[PDB]
């Protein structure tokens, strides 16, 4: 292998995952938002924030880095996040070691823009000697030994399509929903709200607790059911007037119980309940009559492929991509969701089987975006990647 | 009596009709260097 | 190609057929085992031909050092009788033998033109083979060794020294 170590960098919208090559899991994971305390300040770091968070003090605010597209969009402020990264956490100057960092999968538009912002963020105000940017879907997928591969990433900004065909990513059968992990947040806050007393600006508290109570709930409580909830529901009372007819037990009046610490109050769903969050993945409809059918998740992975189809036989690629299903992201990870993704897609492809992979250890799929960065890292030879030089910017800097 | 087309020779004028190299080595090069990538990844998760 | 170790027997009675045609430029079939060595050997070579008319016996032929140096004296021998050189002159006595050895040989080396198809500059086969074209007055030699040399000319490059600059304009004026 070759005599480098790097450091990678991952940008994720909610988390930021940093550390080197050489070893197999991250020094740091650390939120991709920061407190600008007030004379202004800087605040990164779990601790650090969660810490002053508590603090409750006011002109305190929390400001995010990266936006829905997964990219950033705050450059001032992510740079201080890099020298953080680097100061505080790898321990090491800027300028030595090579880089390797993270994009989602584009339609290609915003790509030349953000490819800029880096130059100058790794070059005029860093002196990295040189960086690779490698896609996430692709890295992942690759990290997976998978050169094609449909890859369906479920985190905080909401799912992420990408079908990927012989290591080539294809842009307009992109697709990115607007449901995930954060929305989540709002359905557990807004829906318990009114057990725990509750019922921008006000950003400490609302980060504070998704950061703490709501991101265990999450952990703990919600499950995906295995098929359409409303039809699960008629189903088990259709059997359940049988049971209860027939002599002269309906699996979703099981109750869950959370321990709510703040208030040191039990509060208790029952299993139906416990669905019912991560339902509005699939079927957006139920929240408001402002969303269609269509932005839920199962049609949207249909419609990626289909757009895939269209290249530039489509009974072909439908078959590539879908024996070569990719589940990956933190809130993949909720019980229940690789089956109803499954369950959702070959219903929408009856003639297909589908095969799917996912890593299966919890830490390595939150992380899995980094994960595949790193292994990019370890490719044997130079030649395996585009490695931007201070020269590339110097030559785009021309007319 | 002779044959006034053989194969080969058919193949070869049309081969060069068509010409008149770098394809191939991109194609096959590509698949070269997809494959050591790929080979290396089955390598990195069995550490 | 079916048959391997079918032609070696013919190289061994092809080869005293190259001795006997270096020696044919003075009367020297006064017995009847030379004449029966020289029909065996036009018999073979006939063979051969008819055999290279096709895609596996050619391909075995031409990786064969032997039937090439022997097509080579064969056409050396033809150029040196159509340029009238004076150190080897047929004798007409024997004209008729050499008649049908030249014919067979051309063949031969028409099949295997597609096999050496770029040909460098100082290159043999094309000198004898324009000679000849100078030369002859046969219709069924000149398509022959037309063809023969638009198959010697397949993958050349004009600004690289190649076959092509042994063609001076009197050649190409015919």
């Amino acid at each position: 292998t070759l005599n480098r170590k790097c450091v990678v960098i991952h940008n994720g919208s909610h988390r930021t995952v940093a550390g080197f090559s050489n070893v197999e899991l991250p020094q740091c994971i650390i939120p991709s938002s920061y407190i600008k305390r007030t004379e202004a300040e800087f605040i990164f770091g779990t601790y650090n924030m969660i810490d002053a968070a508590a603090e409750k003090r006011n002109g305190d605010e929390v400001y995010t880095l990266v936006d829905s597209q997964g990219l950033p969009y705050n450059w001032d402020a992510l740079e201080m996040q890099w020298r953080y990264l680097y100061d505080t956490q790898l321990k090491v100057s800027p300028e030595e070691l090579p880089l390797v960092i993270t994009m989602p999968a584009t339609n290609g538009k915003p790509d030349m823009a953000i490819l800029e912002r880096y130059y100058e963020l790794a070059f005029d105000k860093l002196n990295v000697p040189v960086f690779q940017i490698v896609i996430e879907p692709l890295a992942i997928a690759l990290s997976m030994g998978k050169s094609s591969a449909f890859v369906i990433d479920i985190g905080a900004s909401g799912c992420n399509v990408t079908p990927i065909i012989d290591g080539i990513v294809v842009k307009n059968a992109v697709v990115r929903s607007k449901f995930g992990g954060d929305f989540l947040d709002f359905q557990v806050h807004e829906r318990l709200a009114p057990l725990i007393k509750e019922e921008q600006k006000r950003s400490t508290d609302v980060w504070y607790e998704a950061s703490t109570w709501i991101q265990q709930f999450k952990s703990t409580m919600l499950q995906v059911s295995e098929k359409d909830l409303f039809e699960l529901e008629r189903y088990y009372k259709e059997q359940a007037d049988i049971y209860a007819k027939q002599q002269e037990n309906n699996p979703l009046v099981q109750k869950k119980n959370f321990l709510f610490k703040p208030l040191n109050k039990t509060l208790t769903l029952d299993l139906k309940e416990c669905y019912q969050f991560a339902e509005y993945l699939f079927k957006p409809q139920l929240i408001s009559d402002k969303f269609s059918p269509e932005d839920g998740l199962g049609p949207l992975m249909a419609k990626s492929v289909k757009k895939a189809g269209a290249s530039i036989s489509p009974e072909q690629v439908y078959s590539l991509l879908l024996t070569n299903v990719i589940i990956t992201g933190s809130t993949s990870l909720i019980e229940g969701m690789e089956q109803r993704i499954i369950k959702e897609l070959s219903i929408r492809f009856p003639q297909y089987k589908l095969t799917t992979f996912a890593n299966q250890v919890m830490m390595d799929r939150k992380i899995q975006g980094w994960l595949g960065a790193l292994t990019m890292a370890n490719l044997p030879s130079w030649s395996l990647g585009k490695w931007y030089s201070k020269e590339d910017y110097e030559t785009l800097k021309r007319d | 009596s002779k044959v006034i087309v053989p194969q080969t020779v058919r193949l070869a004028e049309e081969l060069e009709r068509q010409q008149l190299e770098k394809r191939k080595k991109e194609r096959n090069l590509h698949l070269q260097k997809i494959n050591s990538i790929i080979d290396f990844i089955k390598e990195r998760q069995s550490e | 190609r079916t048959l391997p170790d079918l032609l070696p027997l013919f190289k061994t009675f092809i080869l005293p057929l190259e001795r006997i045609v270096e020696g044919l430029n003075k009367s020297s079939i006064c017995d009847s085992k030379a004449m029966d060595s020289l029909q065996m050997g036009l018999n073979a070579l006939l063979i051969l031909r008819n055999l290279a008319q096709d895609t596996d016996s050619v391909q075995i032929l031409v990786k064969d050092r032997e039937i090439k140096s022997f097509i080579l004296f064969i056409l050396k021998k033809f150029q040196c009788v159509a340029t009238g050189d004076n150190k080897w002159q047929l004798y007409e006595g024997n004209a008729t033998f050499f008649n049908e050895l030249t014919h067979y040989t051309l063949d031969l080396m028409e099949a295997i033109s597609s096999y050496i198809a770029p040909a460098m500059k100082d290159d043999h086969y094309f000198q004898t083979l324009v000679s000849i074209l100078n030369y002859t007055k046969d219709r069924y030699m000149v398509i022959s060794i037309l063809r023969s040399l638009s198959r010697l000319l397949v993958r050349s490059k004009a600004n690289e020294e190649s076959a092509a600059d042994n063609l001076d304009h009197k050649t190409l004026s015919l």
